[PDB]
């Protein structure tokens, strides 16, 4: 399965009219779901997955990202601020940005001069990857190679080809998540284990319900 | 540690003003900078010997 | 003053600022060297 | 204050404009004057060239 | 080579002693200057002020 | 005397401006030499 | 092979071999002082690192500057190390990451009858050590003993406990000596050899200055009884009233 | 098409040297095409027809709205006595109790109903617009988007090299703005004052008067 014809679909056996004729199943993630018709053509179609997996791989490095400084307070381990959205005001703080409860590590104190060494740093690799740079030019664009796998994991194509709809639906999963952390600090205001922890806590009374009234026009 | 230094600086002088009069010497004549290329790199490297050694002894002064 | 290691070297130092008005005096001897070709 | 006066010698003001009428008349004199000259760029030869200037 | 003998300048004045401040109370002395106006309006209130 | 001051503003800045953009314009190719 | 791409512009490869090889390249003095003819025939621009520097005539032929080589790579390799191992312990010691020990002439001093030196990780954290001070040198003569003997050989065992599994339960023997290409690379850095070329420029240059370092870690720490970390920044503090020759006369 | 470094191959790109190639029909023949549609939302040749007529008319908005919010701002900070100096709180002018006097002088417009401005606007807007799109005595057959003649008076563009150059400055003088009219919104939700004054005090203390101070501003509380 994940290929061809018979293989996974996102309404499962309910789905066998609803997939369109260009999403046949030689793509990872090809489960047959345009139901807007976005990607009926062929070029548009190629251009969207260069889209959905960069979006994958930074949701993947979102996720891990946003969770493991609030795992570690739980672990007793100071921080200076825990929450993810709350994280970036803190070298605005009086004894800056530690890497961890650690004075001696980085010590950030400057907002701009961390700013203006990621546009250099992240403008150049972000070029790198469409065009060409130092670990090589002419590769697949999203799936390009060698220096980026070292350990030799992209052989046995069928096991290569396998590996790729283990990528994406980790990834899609990320996305999907990264949109719950947005909402669910929008809404409540704290963070998602914390909030993880107040729907264990009762969760009858714990749910979106209970800020359902919350955005009401109050006018 | 005085008179160390002064002997010391009195020769200073000594090879600088063979410094000024032989080197214009060894450049303008005919083929003198290929006779004495290493004649020069003695008294230019003294040179440079000294004026450290005139350098280090006035913390001693 | 200068220092005491120093102070018998008064008399070359007293010298020294006159040096450069003698480089562009060099400088009408050695034409009169090349008599002015 | 027996008379009035424009009390502004001393002051350092920059360029001497104390009106913000003479900043508009500082500047609009200006463009006006590159107006006329940026059009009139077209008969003053086309220089865009690797070197083209009054060399030596 | 020109603009990196100003900052000898500015370095010294702000991490190695400092110059001598004339307008110091009291008769003036080295001072280190901590805080340098910079602002783009009064630096440039010299240049275009009149003579 | 306000009314003077803005007229010789218009007045300096005219010429002054006549005179940069005056030489700007080629006068360097204005010469009876030829090449 | 490896099409590969410039860092900033648009064309990568090798910049220019013939600023470091064959007869123009790079000397230990500029044309005027030295010419072409008072090279040592024995130097010629077909290794790294060769400025033709060699007034004292220590090397004859080629040869005999080949087993030096091994001298003078072999030194660089374990300096470079050790002024990575010298500084950054002595900056966590200053800014307050408790090394204990973290200054690095009296490092051995501080672990002595008591043990329990104290091993910080960056970023894992701090973690100590309970090992004793014999614990260490049988391992360090344990390992050494087996490391250098590897060397001495030309093969050693084909199992990959260190750090890579590439499977190759085998021995090698076709290696160059002075470049052990084979296990030793895992991140590529391999396929043209005009790039290696160029990156072996980069390693002797880079490493002779780092045995410069290390000699002038020793002698400075021998004058004024400071790590050179400390040695830094206190002439930055202030450079004119802490330098050499404010030292020599500091009890006057 | 002639050798005029804007059109063909030879063309400047988005990202520099780090380019590569353009997409495959964005071939350097029309305004700006410095090959940026990387999500293809023009692949279509048809549907990359209807957003340049989309681009350019938001385009020449866009350059007025950027002098207009600012220059009535501007000259309110010189004494002219306006109602309210600052774009977007420049519409309730009409609520106020003299009315909208334009300059700040009641014996000129003198606007009082907020009906009557609107339906005027309509009865124009909806003309005009319906003349761009055919017909109008000022022109019947011409193009979508350069219909010269009674739109070019002065007669600037009759050279076809000049008319093909001064395309290129008028879409990239439009981007300019259309990026910097999208900053007049977001620096007045965020900072809720006039942009020059947000422009006077980046001028007063760079360091301290940049966007970060403002970056905890909507924190979840
Ligand atoms: C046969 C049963 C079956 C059904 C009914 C579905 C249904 C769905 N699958 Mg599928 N699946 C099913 C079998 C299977 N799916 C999959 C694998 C997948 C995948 C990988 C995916 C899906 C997805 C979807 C969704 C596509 C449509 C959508 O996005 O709706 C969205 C719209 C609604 C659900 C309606 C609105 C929401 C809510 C109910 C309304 C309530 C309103 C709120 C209370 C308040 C409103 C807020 C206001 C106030 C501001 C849909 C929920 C996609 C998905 O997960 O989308 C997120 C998707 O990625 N399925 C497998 C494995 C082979 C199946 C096995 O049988
Ligand atoms: C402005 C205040 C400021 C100061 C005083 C420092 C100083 C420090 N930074 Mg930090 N940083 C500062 C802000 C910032 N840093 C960084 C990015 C980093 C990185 C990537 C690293 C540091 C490291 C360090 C620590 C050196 C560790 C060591 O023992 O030496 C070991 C190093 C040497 C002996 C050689 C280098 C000497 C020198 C200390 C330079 C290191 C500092 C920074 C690169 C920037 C220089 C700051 C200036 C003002 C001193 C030290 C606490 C290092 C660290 O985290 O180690 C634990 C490190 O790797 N900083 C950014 C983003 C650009 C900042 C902006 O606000
Ligand atoms: C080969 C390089 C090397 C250098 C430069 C030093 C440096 C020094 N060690 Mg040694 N050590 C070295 C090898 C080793 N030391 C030690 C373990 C120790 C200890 C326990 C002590 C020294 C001490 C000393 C000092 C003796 C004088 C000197 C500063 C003494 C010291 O640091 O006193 C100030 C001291 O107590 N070293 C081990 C582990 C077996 C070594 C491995 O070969
Ligand atoms: C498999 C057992 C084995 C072990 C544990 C070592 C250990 C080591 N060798 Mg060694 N070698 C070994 C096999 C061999 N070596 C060599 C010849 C060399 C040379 C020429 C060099 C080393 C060097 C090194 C060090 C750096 C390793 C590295 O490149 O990290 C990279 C990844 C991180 C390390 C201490 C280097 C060194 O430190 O010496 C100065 C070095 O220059 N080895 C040969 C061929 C004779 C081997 C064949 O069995
Ligand atoms: C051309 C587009 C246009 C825009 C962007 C605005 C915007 C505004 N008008 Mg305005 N108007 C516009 C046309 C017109 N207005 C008016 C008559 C009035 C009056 C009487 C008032 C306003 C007011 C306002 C302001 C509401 C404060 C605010 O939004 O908070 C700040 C937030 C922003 C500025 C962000 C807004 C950006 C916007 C959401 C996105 C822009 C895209 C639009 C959806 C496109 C709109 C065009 C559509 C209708 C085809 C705001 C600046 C009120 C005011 O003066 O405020 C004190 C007010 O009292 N307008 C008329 C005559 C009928 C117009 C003619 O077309
Ligand atoms: C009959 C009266 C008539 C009026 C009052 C307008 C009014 C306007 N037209 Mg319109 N048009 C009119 C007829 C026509 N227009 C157009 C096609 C267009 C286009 C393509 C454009 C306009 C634009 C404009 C605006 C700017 C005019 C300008 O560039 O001035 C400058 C010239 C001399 C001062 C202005 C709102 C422009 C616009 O909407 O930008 C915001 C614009 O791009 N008109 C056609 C088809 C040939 C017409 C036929 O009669
Ligand atoms: C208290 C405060 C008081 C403040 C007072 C104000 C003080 C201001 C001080 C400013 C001092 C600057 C003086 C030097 C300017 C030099 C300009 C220049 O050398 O200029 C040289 C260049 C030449 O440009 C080139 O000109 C070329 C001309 O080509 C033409 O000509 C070519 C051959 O000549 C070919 O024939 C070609 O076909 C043809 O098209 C092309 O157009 C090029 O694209 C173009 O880059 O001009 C340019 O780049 C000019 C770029 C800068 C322009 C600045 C304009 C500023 C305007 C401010 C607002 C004024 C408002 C005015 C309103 C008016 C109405 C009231
Ligand atoms: C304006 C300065 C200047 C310039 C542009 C040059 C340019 C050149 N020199 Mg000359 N030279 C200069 C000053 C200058 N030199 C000085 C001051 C000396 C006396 C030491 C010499 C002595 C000299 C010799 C003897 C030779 C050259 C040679 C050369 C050629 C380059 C080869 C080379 O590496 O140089 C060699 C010089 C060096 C490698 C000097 C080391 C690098 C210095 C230390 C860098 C420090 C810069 C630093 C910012 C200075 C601080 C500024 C201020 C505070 C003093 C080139 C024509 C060679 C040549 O033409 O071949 C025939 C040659 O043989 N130069
Ligand atoms: C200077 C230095 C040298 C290290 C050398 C090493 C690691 C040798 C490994 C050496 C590893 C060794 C000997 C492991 C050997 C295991 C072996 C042979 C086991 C085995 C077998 C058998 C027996 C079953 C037999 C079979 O047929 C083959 C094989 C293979 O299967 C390290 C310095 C630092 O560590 C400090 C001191 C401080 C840090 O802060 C900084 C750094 C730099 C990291
Ligand atoms: C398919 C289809 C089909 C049909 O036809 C149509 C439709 C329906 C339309 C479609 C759908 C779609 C969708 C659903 C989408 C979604 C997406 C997403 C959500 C993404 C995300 C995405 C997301 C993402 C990236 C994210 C990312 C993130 C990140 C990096 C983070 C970072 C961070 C961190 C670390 C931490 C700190 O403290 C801070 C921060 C900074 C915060």
């Amino acid at each position: 399965e994940f290929y061809g014809p018979n293989r996974a679909k996102w309404l499962g056996p309910y789905s066998e009219n609803a997939t369109p004729a260009y999403l046949t199943g030689e793509f990872p993630g090809d489960y047959g779901w345009d139901t807007a018709g976005l990607s009926a053509d062929p070029e548009t179609f190629k251009r969207y997955r260069e889209l959905e997996l960069i979006h994958a791989r930074w949701a993947m490095l979102g996720a891990l990202g946003c969770i493991t400084p609030e795992l570690l307070a739980k672990s007793g381990t100071q921080f200076g601020e825990a929450v993810w959205f709350k994280a970036g005001a803190q070298i605005f703080s009086e004894g800056g940005l530690d890497y961890l409860g650690n004075p001696s590590l980085v010590h950030a104190q400057n907002i701009v001069a961390t700013l203006a060494v990621q546009v250099i740093l992240m403008g150049l690799v972000e070029g790198y990857r469409v065009n060409g740079g130092p670990a090589g030019e002419g590769l697949d664009p999203l799936y390009p190679g060698e220096s980026f796998d070292p350990l030799g994991l992209a052989d046995d194509p069928d096991t290569f080809a396998e590996l790729k709809v283990k990528e994406i639906k980790n990834g899609r999963l990320a996305m999907f998540s990264m949109f719950g952390f947005f909402v669910q600090a929008i809404v409540t205001g704290k963070g998602p284990i914390q909030n993880l922890d107040d729907h264990l806590s009762n969760p009858t009374v714990n749910n979106a319900f209970a800020f359902a009234t919350k955005f009401t026009p109050s006018a | 540690m005085t008179s160390i230094l002064q002997v010391a600086l009195l020769a200073l002088i000594f090879v600088s003003f063979a410094l000024v009069v032989g080197v214009p010497v060894v450049f303008a004549t005919p083929n003198g900078w290929t006779d004495n290329k290493g004649a020069v790199f003695s008294g230019l490297s003294l040179w440079l010997l000294l004026v450290f050694v005139v350098g280090i002894l006035n913390s001693f002064v | 003053k200068l220092p005491e290691a120093y102070a018998p070297f008064a008399p070359i130092v007293d010298v020294l600022p006159v040096i450069p008005v003698f480089f562009i005096l060099l400088a009408f001897v050695w034409q009169a060297a090349v008599s002015f070709r | 204050l027996v008379d009035e006066r424009m009390n502004g010698d001393g002051t350092g003001r920059p360029f001497g404009v104390n009106d913000p009428v003479l900043g508009w008349v500082l500047l609009g004199v200006f463009g006006t004057m590159w107006a006329i000259w940026f059009i009139g760029q077209k008969d003053l030869g086309d220089f865009e060239d690797a070197d083209d200037g009054l060399k030596l | 080579m020109l603009g990196l003998g100003a900052w000898l300048l500015v370095w010294k004045a702000m991490y190695f002693g400092g110059v001598y401040d004339t307008w110091a109370p009291g008769g003036g002395d080295v001072r280190v200057i901590t805080n340098p106006t910079t602002n783009a309006a009064v630096i440039f209130g010299y240049l275009v002020k009149s003579p | 005397m306000l009314t003077l001051k803005i007229f010789v503003y218009t007045v300096v800045t005219f010429f002054v401006c006549l005179f940069i953009f005056g030489f700007l314009s080629n006068d360097p190719a204005r010469n009876p030499g030829k090449n | 092979g490896k099409a590969t791409r410039g860092w900033l512009g648009g064309q990568g490869g090798a910049a220019d071999l013939d600023k470091w090889y064959g007869p123009d390249r790079k000397l230990f003095l500029p044309s005027g002082l030295y010419d072409r003819s008072e090279i040592p025939e024995y130097l010629n621009g077909e290794l790294a690192g060769d400025y033709g520097y060699d007034p004292l005539g220590l090397g004859k032929d080629p040869e005999t500057v080949a087993k030096y080589r091994e001298n003078e790579l072999l030194h660089a390799r374990w300096a470079m190390l050790a002024a990575a191992g010298i500084l950054i312990p002595e900056g966590l010691q200053a800014n307050g990451a408790n090394i204990k020990g973290g200054t690095w002439f009296e490092t051995g001093a501080e672990m002595l009858n008591g043990g329990t030196l104290n091993y910080f990780a960056v970023p894992w954290g701090i973690v100590s050590n309970p090992l004793p001070l014999f614990a260490v040198i049988a391992v360090e003569v344990g390992l050494m003993g087996a490391v250098e003997f590897y060397r001495r050989n030309g093969t050693g065992p084909a199992g990959y406990s260190p750090g890579i599994g590439k499977f190759d339960s085998s021995v090698f023997d076709g290696l160059d000596p002075l470049y052990p290409g084979g296990p030793f690379d895992p991140l590529g850095l391999a396929d043209d050899p005009e790039v290696l070329q160029e990156l072996k420029v980069k390693e002797i240059k880079n490493g002779r200055l780092a045995m410069v370092s290390v000699l002038g870690f020793a002698v400075q720490s021998y004058v004024t009884g400071e790590g050179p970390y400390a040695n830094w920044t206190k002439h930055v503090a202030d450079p004119f009233g802490y330098n050499l020759l404010t030292v020599l006369g500091a009890e006057e």
